RNA sequence: AAGGGCACCACCAGGAGUGGAGCCUGCGGCUUAAUUUGACCAACACGGGAAACCUCACCCGGCCCGGACACGGACAGGAUUGACAGAUUGAUAGCUCUUUCUCGAUUCCGUGGGUGGUGGUGCAUGGCCGUUCUUAGUUGGUGGAGCGAUUUGUCUGGUUAAUUCCGAUAACGAACGAGACUCUGGCAUGCUAACUAGUUACGCGACCCCCGAGCGGUCGGCGUCCCCCAACUUCUUAGAGGGACAAGUGGCGUUCAGCCACCCGAGAUUGAGCAAUAACAGGUCUGUGAUGCCCUUAGAUGUCCGGGGCUGCACGCGCGCUACACUGACUGGCUCAGCGUGUGCCUACCCUACGCCGGCAGGCGCGGGUAACCCGUUGAACCCCAUUCGUGAUGGGGAUCGGGGAUUGCAAUUAUUCCCCAUGAACGAGGAAUUCCCAGUAAGUGCGGGUCAUAAGCUUGCGUUGAUUAAGUCCCUGCCCUUUGUACACACCGCC
């Protein structure tokens, strides 16, 4: 349809309205500090960000 | 103030930076023996110093690659222009490196080689 | 693509005025950040490198949500035939003070 | 003028703010401007726990991990200007500097 | 009678003292504004009920819209409610006033309980 | 599948010749038959619609009726 | 089968329970167009899976191409695109139709060829992680033996949590794991520093005794980093260090490795993280622009939009919460925490002091806080002290259900949540069975964070109160090492 349709559905809020930064998955978000990724990636990635087990 | 955000915001975002530059100059410089990434940041201006092996591959025609890397750093974080470098450095001991050699031996296979 | 002329000589020109672009993979983006104010949708800049990237003028790099496409040798003088240009004006990364 | 300034400094390490935190003091002794105490703040501890597997399946066994953030404050002052006197920052990378006045 | 008055004065009830007559939810539905879609069906029914023969019922109207709160002014129209599968067509009766569409349009068959398969051994 | 509804008709233009909704009558005379959109969008060189019961402005898409 | 050692995912002695009741939540089954699906110690408050939309992958319907590139038709005498009205539509989807305007080379058609997919395949895979197995075990070189598969090394014994070490020794020399290591808690009146932490002293004050004290008592009242206009770091913070080693004494011990008791000491075993070889057809292709192969790709298994469902109930099961009360409930008063959070690239959405309105849920204006600067000295619960209740399904219990009032949102119905007044159901300690646990431990008790536009019966942590029992054993359930039997080797869930 043309444009007073195709995106009329608000995401202003929601789950649908935030996915990963990194693969823009939509379950297991980690909004904590901002961070605004996906858990498997942070997994991933927490050695990068500097995020490192002590305990 | 209100402009800035809190420092563990700014470390988490920091952090972020690292990782997705990273991540750029591995799917990016994957053919040209890429190392590591080092980032000299300060309040004038950011360094940022990538470790590879081919420094004259990086380098493209007088310069042309790592003009085109500093555009595209410059372009998709938002930087202030002219606020950004990026040296290309020969590592040390690339046997040492197991990025490198990692990279080296999916060339390898890639290649042909048993 | 239907998208018309006159924001793709504006993408096209913006793609030669520096050696690369960065384009954010998000079809709904109501605007593409740079090149402001012409009011380009954010899907019609990237089907439309995706379109020079199918007839190799350009090629493309991915990390998380960005596309990182590089003008090639190629995309030169196709731009430059495009916007009916004499060879002299090149990208800034290709000639830089000389 | 009449100055007196406030210097923060953090990192996610202690051996770099610590290594600043002494040389930048002594460089301020030995340019003789008189020194505040450095104020070692309550370290930021950013804690975050995950479940190690990536699909639920397991033994629910969470990772947690933690990142240091620890911040010291040193006030320089002087019966003098300061800013035309000291400009160098001594700077490596990893650590964070945010420079303020009384005033700020 | 809905809370006391009769329809004929509840036809000619304007909104912003109609608010004090339904219920909180209610109240707080008509604070907050009817989107154009809510006006358009409204237009509908109006125009289905003048359309509509005299001594006879109206035509039937559809929607999926059923979070749409009964209108003392939709009385007597035939609408025609989304199930998920179907369009069930109910009548507005002069006791339906503070309930919403969708309770009358059912989204499940209740449960006729058979003899158990293989699992509950 | 095997949709109840048959599959929808999409819509075929009506491939119209050329133009040519204005003449000039004994070796030239202007004569606007098509109505003129007044607005700056539309412009003085297109035309309206030409409508049984209004006409209707492709640029502008303003709407005059006329009872 | 024997011998030795070991474990509260075993037992003993206990504690708290579960299973008995209600409710929440997850599986199966039933029903459904749809109740998306995986997973069956090592699944069943798990997929960080607390779904109104989105999530969505399921169903009922409606759009768009977001089908590149190439070839050939098509066309500025129009390739083709948007749209007012009416019908039509759930829809103000020009989606279709009647009807004409308008964009102009960007498209359209067909042929290949893309591409995408929470489509399939974890029995094709990477990676991750779980389990074997957190037990102490594992391997190379050289040498010895055996025709060889293999064996010694890697052990009689003693010791340890530990093939931990001492000791013998066809072994020698190694290597990983364990240990070692990092964080954590406990002592540092030792050092450094402190207006974003305090203390002490003093000066203003304010109130009581003022009989009379008066350098009397209290102040989280104001001040002495306002720059000359006090000192100090014990209390707080965080750095550098120290400190504990079986070190000292007695005993046991081959008097070796070590073990028991005790003084001094803060501490004579603080909890964690990492964690070897080999393996599982263990789980994830529904985390990924990780991905092979297959399927679809224009009436779409893409994508968007509307709605419903994922909650649906004759029933079984799992984890939980609430309780069954007087060691209690209610009412009032008194009185102490610690983790840790707080305004955002998309992204709108923060923590909130104080003043006013309302009975409450909430609303109305002034501010503070991007933070040891404000919430906050986090005036928490439990508990403590007083009132009433009186052994009753009772003032325990609040499930179910009626009505009304607010909050968030586009939308609260299949009730989001909250508040008020109504009803007070089972339940009176729970069968056979079964879970976890040795000191700040179980348990009682609240508070942060995750999910959050709105939200916790879940979880991760934090703090408060705070024990009984025990310092053993192999009885059950298992594990390690040695010997032994084997007709097993997909390895006793075997073979026959
Ligand atoms: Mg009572
Ligand atoms: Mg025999």
């Amino acid at each position: 349809g043309h444009q007073q349709l195709y995106w009329s559905h608000p995401r202003k809020f929601g789950q649908g309205s935030r996915s990963c930064r990194v693969c823009s998955n939509r379950h297991g978000l980690i909004r904590k500090y901002g961070l605004n990724m996906c858990r498997q990636c942070f997994r991933q990635y927490a050695k990068d960000i500097g995020f490192i087990k002590l305990d | 103030m209100a402009v800035q955000i809190s420092k563990k915001r700014k470390f988490v975002a920091d952090g972020i930076f690292k990782a997705e530059l990273n991540e750029f100059l591995t799917r990016e410089l994957a053919e040209d023996g890429y190392s590591g990434v080092e980032v000299r940041v300060t309040p004038t201006r950011t360094e940022i110093i990538i470790l590879a092996t081919r420094t004259q591959n990086v380098l493209g025609e007088k310069g042309r690659r790592i003009r085109e890397l500093t555009a595209v750093v410059q372009k998709r974080f938002g930087f202030p222009e002219g606020s950004v470098e990026l040296y290309a450095e020969k590592v040390a001991t690339r046997g040492l490196c197991a990025i490198a050699q990692a990279e080296s031996l999916r060339y390898k296979l890639l290649g042909g080689l048993a | 693509m239907l998208m018309p002329k006159k924001n793709r000589i504006a993408i096209y020109e913006l793609l030669f005025k520096e050696g690369v672009m960065v384009a954010k993979k998000d079809v709904h983006m109501p605007k593409h950040p740079e090149l402001a104010d012409k009011n380009v949708p954010n899907l019609h800049v990237m089907k439309a490198m995706q379109s020079l990237k199918s007839r190799g003028y350009v090629k493309e790099q991915f990390a998380w949500r960005h596309f990182y496409w590089y003008l090639t040798n190629e995309g030169i003088q196709y731009l430059r035939d495009y916007l009916h240009l004499p060879p002299e004006i090149v990208p800034a990364t290709l000639r830089r003070s000389r | 003028a009449i100055h007196r300034i406030r210097i923060t400094l953090t990192s996610r390490n202690v051996k770099s703010l610590e290594k600043v935190c002494a040389d930048l003091i002594r460089g301020a002794k030995e340019k003789n401007l008189k020194v505040k105490g450095p104020v070692r703040m309550p370290t930021k501890t950013l804690r975050i726990t995950t479940r190690k597997t990536p699909c639920g399946e397991g033994s629910k066994t969470w990772d947690r991990f933690q990142m240091r953030i620890h911040k010291r404050l040193i006030d320089l002052h002087s019966p003098s200007e300061i800013v035309k006197q000291i400009t160098s920052i001594s700077i490596e990378p990893g650590v964070e500097v945010e420079v303020t006045i009384a005033d700020a | 009678t809905y809370r006391g008055v009769d329809l004929d004065q509840l036809l000619d009830m304007s909104y912003e003292q109609l608010m004090q007559l339904y219920s909180a939810r209610q109240r707080r539905r008509l604070n907050r504004g009817l989107r154009r879609k809510q006006h358009s069906l409204l237009k509908r029914l109006r125009k289905a009920k003048k359309e509509a023969p005299p001594m006879e019922k109206p035509e039937v109207v559809k929607t999926h819209l059923r979070d749409m709160i009964i209108l003392p002014e939709m009385v007597g129209s035939m609408v025609g409610v989304y199930n998920g599968k179907t369009f069930n067509q109910v009548e507005i009766k002069p006791e339906m006033i503070g309930h919403y569409l969708g309770e009358f349009s059912i989204t499940y068959k209740p449960v006729k309980h058979g003899r158990p398969g293989i699992g509950a051994t | 599948y095997t949709t109840p509804k048959k599959n929808k008709h999409k819509r075929k233009k009506v491939k119209l010749a050329v133009l040519k909704y204005y003449k000039v009558d004994e070796n030239g005379k202007i004569s606007r038959l098509r109505r003129e959109c007044p607005s700056d969008e539309c412009g003085a060189g297109v035309f309206m619609a030409s409508h049984f019961d209004r006409h209707y402005c492709g640029k502008c898409c303003l709407t005059y009726c006329f009872n």
